[PDB]
């Protein structure tokens, strides 16, 4: 789980995208249960209403 | 007791698959345990395993 | 940590209820469930008891639950056993197998089905004597009046006053301070001496 | 002469602690060899590796083979039973001319007893090898592997 | 409850049989917990019917003597002997000393 | 040594036993076959497994003092492994290794706690 | 991929990564080159979430496709737990709860276990069966220095209770000595070893 | 014994006690059918310990009387408590407030320093020179 | 915050089970089991929104 | 604490059993029907009792090496209890348990400091 540690959840536009994961330089899309990409119309809402304005990693997740 | 491993011509560890013929071989090159070497992977935790496997009665 | 049950007056009239609905307990094709979201205890002590019974005849639910409640009340002084009596809606002098105003009340339960749906339950503060425990029921039955005339004669029940334990200890951090405090003291007099 | 108390008294503290020790072992001498005989797995565990527990002087061939064609099985010949079957060969008996013939098994048990026993009975029978050869034979091993 | 029918190829059977298979009651006991964190300290017990059959016995058990034994058996806290050695400590720190 | 090994693990074993015995008995419930060797496959190895009769906890047969015989596989299908397993059920039964009390009284770990092993939680729900 | 231009390519494609969401995507249009490579993929690889998902994905329409797959599967891993339903273990009844007897297994009916481990036969008449039971779920359990007891009898049996069984006293009473006594001769010897090192000094 | 054994070991003897509820007259089971209980459930013979039964009898016996009750709990957390799902539905009551108690077979651990210290304490004993 | 599909997001409560040994993460959710492998793609990409929109 | 409570458990047990025999001796004036066996009913089951003639204690029916019999009644008036108490009264009757001490030697308590049990609910009650 360390080359995950620094993964935070960021969208362009209406699309979930993942952002530092070094082995995968091209942005890599977020995933559903049924492996769908996610686009959303409230993308930026839902992660202000869970975290805020600034970005979380994976690591500040973890050391909650 | 010293560990050793055995290794290749080009310093590669052989595989368990070749134990027959190396049980039987008597001039196989090999590795000592207590040098350190960082080309070959996993080879710490290699020598680790070998020492942990000679105390299963003791 | 097993510790006794406390025994109380609201528990008292509850294992009497179960009691004797497992002795006249007779086999129903109707389904009883107990459904809870959450269950969240965080206090030492507090015990939680979730019995599922289900007795399909109502009508004798109530019959046995008046009954457990006479015998309850049979120790608490008149004054109270009374006011209690009309509080809840139950009547001394009426016979245990006679409709009462109680069950009118909770005949309001009749159409919806006998299962007990909890969406989150949390237990409270539970102050119990050393060596024993407050112990908390979740009690279903065959017919949702009858569950409504167990709730309502549980509050009642818990209505009443009963004495706490008042817990002394003081709260404790590691005191440091005080061996320091020596230590200091003790080098005082040391170049007191001297 | 602080120094000369302190030293007689942690002197004192290891004489004491001493004879502590030894009378307590000597009350507790055999309550704690049945301690030790009820108890003596938890000395040293046999997972001193990080992995569970092997037994060397058993000797099993998986262990080391990381081919699964090289391993020996029992295959469905199809009208003639159960055979065995490996990427070196069917294992044969001797034939009238002391050849090799393939050695059929009646049911897979038999055939699963006579493989994997601790009797050393390989005889390899390969039917793609130049001196037998059999196209029947070597398609079918070919393809059952 | 037909032996006949509960190794039958299911292909074989006609429309009434299927449902017929398809209408029987079946009694379940299951005491399951999807997800549990149980520590060193704490236990967790289950049971349906008779899956508890064998940690209750016949014979009465005399509980008293259980206690009894599990008292005599345990560590004894040495407080008498602790008082007196601290009580002799504290006089020859104090007056011999 | 051994006072130490026991602090760490007996108590913690014996409740995490009698709860795999209680799960065990509400599983063999209705079952009559649960009782004989099968060949339970774990991914990378065989493991010929009953479930104990005396205390319905996993039963595996072993490889002489040491753990479970663990029949390794060089793939995903490996009929020989399979084959060999089955060999040991009809042959080398005879001596069993169960989870929990009698693993950590006979090899000094109760596998209840290390992973990957056939009496741990996760290999068994993975 | 909603024209066949791209099945031949995908193919081959997605035999190398089957749970690529392009691969999955190609799948969705249910045409009979994706559904049966994803056959093909999944009769070895059925314990994989792109397994899950091409069930969810093909059925009720196209069943005929993951059946097949399960079948080679359960066939190859008769050693695999979750092939127990499909393929039971027993030698002659491998078929034993095949169908309307699939609900004779509480196992199998369950919700926590996954529907790409039953037939279609076995899917549809999970839901429609009856169980006269008496059961007790718990989603989650976090004990904390307490001791839960989880115990259900249900079917009418004898009223009375007997007492929970303790077991055997294996400790013995032996023979011990004076809590003091120890005490007693650490402070004597002591004592006559200081007395004596001092008279010959 | 197998089924078919069973069958013909009563047929041989029918009157036998031991198989009484296997073969009942038919008296017994119009009886039990007018009652709405069937007769496996309450029929001495059928509860004899020593009586043999087939499997379909085992198999109908099984659910005689048997509710139908459940308790669906969900994420369930508790610190320092005791947790009781009873589910009871039949005459049988639980045990409340019934004190299990089991023999603590409690190994006692002696105040053994390890020996370890033997060495250093030794070296204590010797400090003694420095004030000679 | 468990995205059912490509835009529908759910609350939902899970478990997590995490082996670092073989590098696995087990999702208890709805009761069910879904096994997370720590070195594969896809994997990631959908166990990353879950961890990463916890609360 | 514990050590000591169980400790006191002899002596707690002692002074009750002998003040339940001075009150078994003042209750037992002028009633000779109070010595035989009597089936009473206690809500949920009947026991066939009656007072010792030389402790002066209530002393019931003992059901095997456990107990007093407690015949399970399934209604509040429940004829078949009754005849089988009668029954036993009439029939098995030569094996006897007497609360207080010969309770406390034989089954581990003394029948009193128990609720609900038979001994106290009978001094209550009497």
């Amino acid at each position: 789980i360390d080359r995950l540690r620094r993964a935070n959840l960021a969208c362009e536009d209406d699309k979930l995208m993942i952002y530092g994961l070094p082995w995968m330089t091209t942005q890599t899309s977020a995933l559903s249960i049924n492996s769908k990409p996610i686009v959303y119309k409230d993308c930026a809402k839902l992660l202000r209403s869970i975290n805020g304005s600034q970005p979380v990693s994976l690591n500040d997740v973890l050391r909650r | 007791i010293k560990a050793k491993v055995a290794v290749d011509n080009k310093n590669v560890p052989i595989p368990c698959s070749k134990i027959n013929e190396v049980n039987n071989n008597k001039d196989v090159d090999t590795l000592y345990c207590d040098k350190d070497r960082d080309d070959i992977p996993g080879f710490a935790r290699s020598c680790y395993r070998a020492y942990s496997d000679l105390f299963f009665t003791t | 940590a097993e510790t006794k049950e406390f025994k109380t007056l609201y528990n008292l009239f509850i294992d009497s209820y179960l009691q004797k609905l497992a002795q006249h307990s007779i086999p129903t094709n109707v389904t009883c469930a107990i459904h809870i979201g959450e269950v969240i205890g965080q206090f030492k002590n507090c015990a939680l008891r979730i019995t599922n019974k289900c007795m399909s005849n109502s009508r004798l639910s109530f019959t046995l639950m008046v009954e457990s409640f006479i015998e309850v009340i049979s120790l608490l002084p008149e004054k109270d056993r009374r006011r209690i009596a009309e509080e809840i809606g139950i009547d001394l002098d009426d016979v245990p197998s006679a409709v009462s105003k109680l069950e009118k009340n909770c005949n309001a339960y009749a159409e919806v089905n006998n299962i007990i749906d909890i969406q989150k339950l949390d237990i409270g503060e539970c102050s119990a004597p050393p060596g024993q425990h407050m112990l908390l029921q979740i009690v279903n039955t065959g017919s949702a009046e009858a569950n409504c005339g167990l709730q309502t004669i549980v509050k009642s029940l818990n209505k009443i006053y009963v004495p706490p334990i008042i817990e002394n200890r003081l709260p404790y951090y590691d005191p440091w301070f005080l061996v320091g405090v020596a230590i200091i003291l003790v080098i005082f007099t040391v170049a007191i001496c001297s | 002469n602080s120094l000369s108390i302190f030293f007689i008294v942690v002197a004192t503290a290891a004489v004491c602690l001493l004879f502590i020790q030894g009378y307590s072992i000597y009350e507790n001498y055999g309550n704690i060899k049945e301690f030790n005989a009820t108890h003596a797995a938890f000395e040293y565990s046999k997972s001193i590796g990080g992995t569970p527990a092997l037994d060397r002087r058993v000797q099993d061939v998986n262990d080391t083979i990381s081919d699964v064609k090289q391993k020996w099985r029992c295959v469905v010949y199809p009208g003639n039973g159960f055979v065995s079957a490996s990427i070196f060969g069917f294992q044969a008996e001797v034939g009238p001319n002391n050849t090799r013939s393939i050695r059929k098994f009646n049911t897979m048990q038999q055939c699963i007893d006579f493989t994997f026993s601790d009797v050393i009975n390989i005889n390899i029978y390969n039917p793609c090898v130049v001196p037998n050869i059999n196209n029947a034979e070597c398609q079918f091993l070919k393809s059952v592997l | 409850w037909d032996p006949e029918c509960s190794n039958a190829n299911v292909n074989f059977l006609l429309t009434r049989n299927y449902n017929n298979l398809g209408l029987c009651n079946i009694v379940r006991c299951n005491t399951s917990v999807n997800n549990l964190q149980m520590d060193k300290t704490s236990s967790l017990r289950l049971s349906c019917g008779l899956s508890n059959s064998d940690r209750f016995s016949t014979v009465p058990v005399n509980r008293a003597k259980v206690v009894q034994h599990n008292i005599k058996h345990s560590f004894d806290l040495k407080l008498h002997l602790i008082s007196l050695l601290s009580l002799l400590v504290i006089w020859i720190l104090i007056v011999a000393i | 040594r051994i006072k130490n090994t026991v602090n760490d693990w007996k108590s913690l074993t014996d409740s995490k036993t009698k709860l795999e015995s209680d799960r065990g008995r509400l599983l063999a419930a209705g079952k009559d076959d649960i009782f004989e060797f099968k060949c339970v496959d774990f991914g990378a190895y065989f493991i010929a497994m009953r479930l104990d009769k005396k205390t319905y906890l996993p039963q595996a047969i072993r490889r002489g003092t040491g753990d479970a015989w663990m029949v390794k596989k060089a793939a995903k299908v490996d009929p020989s492994a399979q084959q060999f397993c089955q060999y040991l059920i009809k042959h080398k039964s005879n001596n069993v290794i169960t989870c929990g009390n009698e693993m950590l009284n006979e090899l000094g770990y109760s596998g209840y706690f290390m992973s990957p092993h056939w009496c741990s939680d996760f290999s068994n729900m993975e | 991929y909603k024209t066949e231009h791209c099945d031949d390519f995908m193919t081959g494609f997605c035999r190398n990564d089957p749970g690529n969401p392009n691969c999955l995507e190609w799948l969705r249009a249910k045409r009979k080159p994706a559904m049966s490579t994803y056959s093909d993929i999944c009769s070895k690889h059925m314990d994989a979430r792109y397994c899950s998902e091409f069930i969810r994905i093909i059925r009720p329409d196209y069943f005929t496709f993951g059946d097949t797959a399960l079948y080679v599967f359960c066939n190859d891993h008769k050693g695999n737990r979750n092939c127990w339903c499909a393929n039971y273990p027993k030698s002659n009844s491998g078929d034993k709860y095949l169908g309307p007897r699939v609900c004779w297994l509480h196992e199998c009916t369950d919700e926590s276990r996954d529907r790409k481990w039953l037939y279609y036969n076995q899917d549809v008449q999970r839901t429609r069966c009856k169980y006269v039971g008496c059961t007790i779920n718990v989603n989650s359990l976090a004990l904390k220095n307490s001791q839960a007891e989880l115990t259900s009898n249900c079917t009418r049996t004898t009223s009375a209770v007997g007492d929970v069984h303790p077991g055997e006293p294996v400790v013995k009473d032996k023979i011990k000595l004076p809590t003091w006594l120890g005490a007693a001769i650490t402070l004597v010897v002591i004592s006559v070893i200081f007395y004596f090192i001092s008279i010959y000094s | 014994m197998t089924d078919e054994q069973i069958y013909a070991f009563c047929d041989a003897n029918k009157d036998d006690i031991r198989c009484k509820c296997i073969y009942p007259d038919k008296s017994i089971v119009r009886i039990g059918i007018d009652t709405r209980l069937p007769y496996y459930c309450w029929y001495e013979p059928c509860k004899r310990s020593d009586a043999l039964l087939p499997a379909s009898l085992k198999k109908n016996i099984t659910k005689c009387n048997v509710s139908d009750c459940t308790i669906s709990l969900g994420n369930v957390s508790i610190t320092d408590s005791k947790l009781d799902v009873n589910n009871v539905c039949d005459s049988k009551r639980v045990a409340t407030e019934n004190i299990a108690v089991r023999y603590l077979n409690q190994e006692i651990r002696y105040p053994i320093i390890d020996i370890k210290w033997l060495p250093i304490g030794l070296l204590a004993l010797a400090i003694l020179i420095l004030a000679f | 915050a468990i995205f059912t599909d490509a835009s529908t997001v759910a609350s939902a409560q899970i478990h997590l089970y995490y082996n670092s040994n073989i590098g696995k993460i087990i999702m208890s959710l709805n009761g069910k089991k879904h096994t997370f492998n720590l070195y594969d793609d896809n994997d990631i990409r959908t166990l990353l929104p879950i961890l990463l929109l916890s609360k």
